[PDB]
């Protein structure tokens, strides 16, 4: 169906993956949350 | 040093060209200027 | 990791079999000086055109 | 915080033209006969053979048991026709040597007298190379002179 | 990589060298060739 | 460099000064052929490099995925959308400064202030 | 497949820095010796300089390569045929088959199997290889070019 | 003793993809002034592009040190390749892409 492809290393130096989808995926607190990057990206 | 462009050149009395490439290495090669062999980055320091 | 696994690969055969009825020109055929920026395509460490 | 199963309690709950005919070429005449594509690297325009020069000649220029290696006949057979093609006059020469990289999908079509054609098979082709056009060679002269 | 194995390289491996041949010559000659199958697995 | 090849040898043509007319010609070290010297220069040797810094530079640069981004205009087309990345001199010592380019006409412009 | 071969082309790259007699040969299997590049292009066919540098420099453009190539081919200039080539690769390695109608057959064919044993094993096919060959040139210049 | 027939016999080798050549082994030609087309024989109706409008130091011969009867056929006029009706043509393509075996 194309849902999820399977990547090698060589393949990686081609692309720019996300960490979290809901973390980044969309443009858009507790102290004790570690803190994460932006979605400039 | 009045000059704007730092050039120099120089002449000689089958193809002289090759030699001159063979001359202009050591010129630019081994010729030191001043300052001592083997040593470079005279680093101040207090 | 947890999440790997390891290519088995296959034969190449039917991938360079599309390039050809796709516009890779042949190496043979090619001509630089003339076509200069063709995009190089490898497959397995071999350059065929 | 924490770790939840049962979900599937849940999820399952949840849940103007001109024509120009062909013809495929008599086959009788392709048994007896054998043809092939010439090309030329003069990087001359066209470099005609007509008006290359003149005469033209293009040819090819009791114990015990044992074990035999194995090859198909056509490898053998293309192997043993390694005598590269000349051509001649006696005054330029040309010489070219197999290519084995396209001649598998070529088939001609030949401008007959009408603006029919027919459809050619190919079954070879070869690269002529002009040679010894300045004639310089010093086969082991330039050779035992090349360690200085 | 053993499910791949056990199908196909194993053949390959029979397919390239099937084939071994030895001429005797006479006084007409004779030529012993013997050659293999596709691989049959218990 | 920028130097012809021979015609019908199609090799280098290589200096060779003309004593007579007192001046250089470029022959086919293979054949005949032989021609005058059209720039008095011979030879260079050119240390230093500021070429090539745009390589792979082309009208489908854009299309890279991951060129970063920011938004100043064509110093021609004033056309404020455009993509950067770095000297491709990829040489050591090289400096920082930023190579854009416009995404209207592919307009190269660096980042650099001191000399355009 | 096919014998499994481990056959390592190297292209190395003589000269230290600055100096002169930046030569470049390469080390095929069962040769003595390693050989002058462009004795190779002619030994795949490739006699004229300029058709040479077509298979390495892939531009009109950067002479820089051309330059540290230049050496490199009067290396060649000494040879100007490919049989001379082919024959000089022959007076190379391995000596035993003394006839020379059939040593310089032996240069072409070690070529054919013993060389890039990829692309292609077979006749015909050397003109590709003497690209992909012109390619790996092209990098080492590209990268002791520090590109 | 090379033998020159023609030299000059215009003809245009063509490339094609695998199935035709292998149905090769007639059809009439819609020139369309330059939106070439052929009407093949019954079975599809390929057009013609122009791989290569000028072709030359290439020329046809034949045969029948050991020289051999060997004549001049005639200079390739203009090299074609094919356009290959279309979507079956597409279909067996992608579908040709789907090869297998023991
Ligand atoms: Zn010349
Ligand atoms: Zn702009």
């Amino acid at each position: 169906e194309g849902l999820v492809e399977y990547i090698d290393a060589e393949e990686e130096e081609s692309i720019l993956i996300a960490m979290q989808p809901e973390d980044l995926e969309p443009a858009e607190v507790d102290p004790a949350k570690r803190i994460r990057v932006s979605h400039h990206a | 040093d009045n000059d704007e462009k730092l050039i120099i050149r120089c002449r000689v009395v089958a193809e002289e060209d090759h030699m001159l490439k063979k001359i202009e290495n050591t010129m630019l090669e081994n010729i030191t200027l001043r300052g001592v062999e083997n040593i470079e980055r005279v680093v101040m320091m207090k | 990791s947890l999440m790997s696994c390891i290519s088995v690969g296959t034969d190449p055969m039917p991938i360079i079999t599309f390039l050809s009825e796709w516009g890779m020109e042949p190496l043979e055929d090619y001509v630089p000086h003339q076509s200069p920026d063709a995009t190089r395509v490898f497959v397995n460490g071999v350059w065929h055109g | 915080f924490i770790k939840r199963d049962r979900m599937r309690r849940n999820f399952l709950r949840m849940r103007e033209y001109n024509e120009f005919p062909l013809r495929a070429i008599p086959k009788e005449d392709l048994e007896n006969m054998r043809t092939h594509l010439l090309k030329f690297q003069s990087k001359k325009k066209i470099n005609p053979v007509t008006d290359f020069h003149l005469p033209v000649r293009l040819h090819r220029k009791r114990k015990t048991r044992q074990l035999k290696v194995l090859d198909e006949n056509a490898k053998k057979l293309r192997f043993e026709e390694f005598y590269p093609w000349v051509m001649e006059d006696f005054y330029n020469t040309w010489v070219g040597s197999y290519e084995a990289g396209n001649s598998d999908s070529y088939v001609l079509l030949s401008v007959e007298d009408d603006g029919s054609f027919t459809m050619i098979p190919a079954d070879k082709v070869y690269k002529f190379t002009a040679r010894n056009k300045y004639a310089t060679l010093t086969i082991d002269e330039a050779e035992k002179r090349m360690d200085k | 990589s053993f499910n791949q194995f056990v199908d196909y390289t194993l053949q390959d491996i029979i397919c390239e060298d099937s084939t071994l041949i030895l001429e005797q010559l006479a006084q007409i000659s004779r030529k012993y060739e013997i050659s293999f199958g596709k691989i049959y697995v218990t | 460099t920028t130097f012809r090849f021979c015609r019908d040898c199609n090799n280098m043509l290589y200096p060779r000064e003309d004593k007579e007319n007192n001046r250089l010609l470029f022959e086919c070290r293979t054949c005949s052929y032989v021609e005058e010297a059209g720039s008095p220069l011979v030879y260079r040797h050119e240390l230093i490099t500021n070429i090539g810094e745009t390589a792979g530079v082309v009208q489908d640069i854009g299309s890279d995925p991951t060129l970063p981004r920011s938004d100043r205009e064509c110093p021609k087309c004033h056309s404020r959308e455009n993509v950067f990345f770095q000297s491709q001199q990829r040489r050591k010592d090289t400096s920082m400064v930023l190579f854009f380019v416009c995404l209207s006409c592919s307009h190269i412009f660096t980042s650099d202030q001191k000399n355009k | 497949k096919g014998s499994r071969f481990i056959s390592t082309l190297q292209v190395k790259l003589y000269g230290r820095e600055g100096s002169s007699a930046r030569t470049i040969k390469a080390t095929l299997p069962y040769i003595k010796q390693d050989i002058p590049i462009v004795i190779i292009f002619r030994a795949l066919g490739i006699i004229p300089d300029g058709e040479i540098l077509e298979h390495i420099c892939y531009d009109v453009n950067d002479w820089q390569m051309l330059e540290m190539l230049k050496p490199c081919v009067e290396d060649g200039f000494v040879i100007q045929d490919r049989e001379t080539a082919l024959d000089f690769i022959g007076r190379r390695g391995t000596a035993l088959g003394i006839k020379k109608e059939k040593r310089i057959q032996y240069a072409k064919d070690i070529l054919q199997k013993e060389f890039l044993p990829h692309i292609t094993q077979l006749e015909g096919f050397e003109s590709r290889k003497a690209f992909f060959l012109g390619y790996m040139i092209n990098r080492l210049l590209l990268c002791a070019l520090d590109r | 003793d090379l033998d020159l027939e023609r030299s000059n016999r215009q003809v245009w080798l063509v490339r094609l993809p695998m199935f035709l050549a292998e149905k090769w082994r007639l059809g009439k030609i819609r020139i369309n002034k330059s939106k070439i087309t052929l009407l093949l024989n019954e079975p599809h109706e390929y057009d013609l592009e122009l791989t290569k409008k000028v072709v030359e130091n290439e020329y046809v011969f034949t045969e029948q040190t050991i020289p051999k009867k060997t004549a001049i056929v005639g200079t390739v006029c203009h090299e074609c390749q094919v356009m290959p009706y279309h979507k079956i043509v597409e279909q067996r393509r992608n579908i040709v892409k789907l090869n297998n075996k023991e």
